[PDB]
């Protein structure tokens, strides 16, 4: 499904990303926007054999298992298929593990290039949450 | 499924550095996030810190930068090293996966500068006087030993019912514990009752007939 | 840091009935609150993660709810093996912190302690030491007031207490209270008294003996 801006905002908040390890809700909304345009089925095959799945494009070389990637590790111990559901639970749970690393959100390239440093608060602007 | 287990000295001296090893099976060490949690005598739990995929670590400020968490290059074991310890670091240490789903059994470590000391074992007979009751309770006092633990039995384990053995408390830098046994009055001393106490550290085991 | 408060620290329950455990955070943490069950001589077992997400292999009777600063662990129809320690922990901000814990114990009828006092043994005395031991066994609830008196005067220093865990069978607690003195001092007094006041009676239980007399 394709979430609406405020809808995802309310969703991510209920799923507890707002101010998770210091990252404001806007950061997560902004990242989802540039990473997948709020599409839970967003999929991208990378030069190697990995693929990014979900609203946050989690990679199949490190975080999830898609059965066709060389050197996979499945750190989130989840099928890559579960990161495509309309229920963002698994996607949020994995994202929390990812950001809990030293380089935090920098793990999301789209976020670095388009959200990092910017006033991401505008992304939840206008939402009554 | 993964399995974890802590190992390292059970006794560490003040100012010395405490080291523990966590062996993991069922999942690659470099393929995940790993933690160390400790539980103090008063049962309170403290999250010590964790190391993640980039090799980055997060330590609890309560540790005042005395903690180091490293992963082994090839044995599938990560470590915990804590500098300048005091008796405040006496606790049960657990290594667990960041997911908080799989934990090791946990291992105890005491920080003390005390020296191995066999316990004095005293027989506790009831105060002198009449048969003031239907049942009678006797006791055994284990005092002045180190380090823990001691194993106490009554009549070499033949008497287990009506027994109460209390947790050891630290007294004058050495441990002390006691145990009571309650039996039908008419059975003692007719049917002898002996306290047996063994202390690994000093390789001693004594018997004290009540 | 984020402080997690769990109240009450102890909760009595009768098998078959249900209970709710509270965990409050000094700062909103959204859904980043997890619940653990911990038995003696055992590592914590994860019961619920992220406030209400269930864990595989955890009896369905356990459930978690709440968000922000107020959380609740619910145990529907408590069973015998549900007794022990319950902790909550947050992962919203570093450092992760734990709540002080809530003890889940078995409710039973109140019972007065069986008090016994023992004088310093001959062997110990022979070595210059003198400990007067007092056992208060098989009582309920756990709250108990034990006082030591030497010749009427109350003595606080040199007393050390130890309690056992709630018995698996009769669900009672037992207590040990020892008054340690040097032989020098022990022999400069006549009567030693162990006095216990417990919920079961407004009249204290008094155990005493006089040096060298029966």
């Amino acid at each position: 499904k394709v979430f609406g801006r405020c809808e995802l905002a309310a969703a991510m908040k209920r799923h507890g990303l707002d101010n998770y390890r210091g990252y404001s809700l806007g950061n997560w909304v902004c990242a989802a926007k540039f990473e997948s345009n709020f599409n839970t089925q967003a999929t991208n095959r990378n030069t190697d054999g990995s693929t990014d799945y979900g609203i946050l494009q989690i990679n199949s070389r490190w975080w999830c298992n898609d059965g066709r990637t060389p050197g996979s590790r499945n750190l989130c111990n989840i099928p890559c298929s579960a990161l495509l559901s309309s229920d963002i639970t698994a996607s949020v749970n994995c994202a929390k593990k990812i950001v809990s690393d030293g380089n935090g959100m920098n793990a999301w390239v789209a976020w670095r290039n388009r959200c990092k440093g910017t006033d991401v608060q505008a992304w939840i602007r206008g939402c009554r949450l | 499924e993964v399995q974890l287990q802590e190992s390292g000295p059970s006794l560490v001296k003040p100012s010395q550095t405490l080291s523990l090893t966590c062996s993991v099976t069922g999942d690659s060490i470099t393929s995940d996030y790993w933690s160390w949690i400790r539980k103090f005598p008063g049962n309170k739990l403290e999250y010590m810190g964790y190391i993640s995929y980039s090799g980055s670590t997060y330590y609890h400020p309560s540790l005042k930068s005395r903690i180091s968490i490293t992963r082994d290059t090839s044995k599938n074991q990560y470590y915990l090293q804590l500098n300048s310890v005091t008796t405040e670091d006496t606790a049960t240490y657990y290594c667990a996966r960041w997911e908080m789903d799989y934990w090791g059994q946990g291992t105890s470590v005491t920080v003390s500068s005390a020296k191995t000391t066999a316990p004095s074992v005293y027989p506790l007979a009831p105060v002198c006087g009449d048969t003031t009751g239907s049942s009678v309770t006797l006791g055994c006092l284990v005092k002045g030993y180190f380090p823990e633990p001691v194993t106490l039995t009554w009549n070499s384990g033949s008497l287990s019912s009506g027994v109460h053995t209390f947790p050891a408390v630290l007294q004058s830098d050495l441990y002390t514990l006691s145990s009571s046994v309650t039996v039908t009055s008419s059975t003692w001393p007719s049917q002898s009752i002996t306290c047996n106490v063994a202390h690994p550290a000093s390789s001693t085991k004594v018997d004290k007939k009540i | 840091d984020i402080v997690l408060t769990q109240s009450p620290a102890t909760l009595s329950v009768t098998p078959g009935d249900s209970v709710s455990l509270s965990c409050r955070a000094s700062q909103s943490i959204s859904n980043n609150l997890h619940w653990y069950q911990q038995k003696s001589h055992e590592s914590p077992r994860l019961l619920i993660k992220y406030a209400s997400q269930s864990i595989s292999g955890i009896p369905s009777r356990f459930s978690g709810s709440g968000s922000g600063t107020d959380f609740t662990l619910s145990i529907n129809s408590v069973e015998t093996e549900d007794f022990g320690m319950y902790f909550c922990q947050q992962s919203n901000s570093w450092p992760y912190t734990f709540g002080g814990g809530t003890k889940l114990e078995i409710k039973r009828a109140d019972a007065a302690p069986t008090v016994s006092i023992f004088p310093p043994s001959s062997e110990q005395l022979t070595s210059g030491g003198a400990s007067v031991v007092c056992f208060l066994n098989n009582f309920y609830p756990k709250d108990i007031n034990v006082k030591w008196k030497i010749d009427g005067s109350e003595r606080q220093n040199g007393v050390l207490n130890s309690w056992t865990d709630q018995d698996s069978k009769d669900s009672t607690y037992s207590m040990s209270s020892t008054l340690t003195l040097t032989k020098d001092e022990y022999e400069r007094h006549n009567s030693y008294t162990c006095e216990a006041t417990h919920k079961t009676s407004t009249s204290p239980i008094v155990k005493s003996f006089n040096r060298n007399e029966c």
